[PDB]
């Protein structure tokens, strides 16, 4: 139930397992995933904390 | 709305926070007990 209103009353099943398919790759950011840059700034050739 | 005066002005004094499901309704359960002191119920909404 996301919503208090009713869109359809047709098509609704009973129960099921529905098991979340969690990935078994942790988050990996040494390539860079998960970063963004710096607001109007360049940080040209250098390591920053 | 606040029914107040032209020139009047509300501010609150203790705000008190909730989770989403939640309602002041009694379960529909409730026709009489043993401690005679049932509150009045109301159907609420499902997602509560
Ligand atoms: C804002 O959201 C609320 C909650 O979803 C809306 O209240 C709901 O409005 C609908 C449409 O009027 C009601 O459905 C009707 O219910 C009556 C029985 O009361 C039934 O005879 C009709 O055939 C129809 O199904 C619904 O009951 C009502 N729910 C609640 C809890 O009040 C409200 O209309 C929304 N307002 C706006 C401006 O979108």
């Amino acid at each position: 139930v996301i919503g208090d209103f009713n869109c359809t009353n047709s098509f609704i099943n009973d129960y099921n397992k529905t098991i979340p398919r969690i990935s078994e790759d942790v988050v990996d950011v040494s390539l860079g995933l998960g970063t963004y840059y710096v607001l109007n700034r360049v940080y040209l050739n250098t390591t920053l904390l | 709305s606040f029914n107040l005066s032209s020139y009047d002005v509300v501010y609150s004094d203790h705000c008190f926070s909730v989770n989403s499901d939640f309602c002041p309704c009694a379960d529909p359960s409730v026709v009489n007990s043993c401690a005679k002191s049932k509150p009045p119920s109301a159907i609420c909404p499902a997602g509560t």
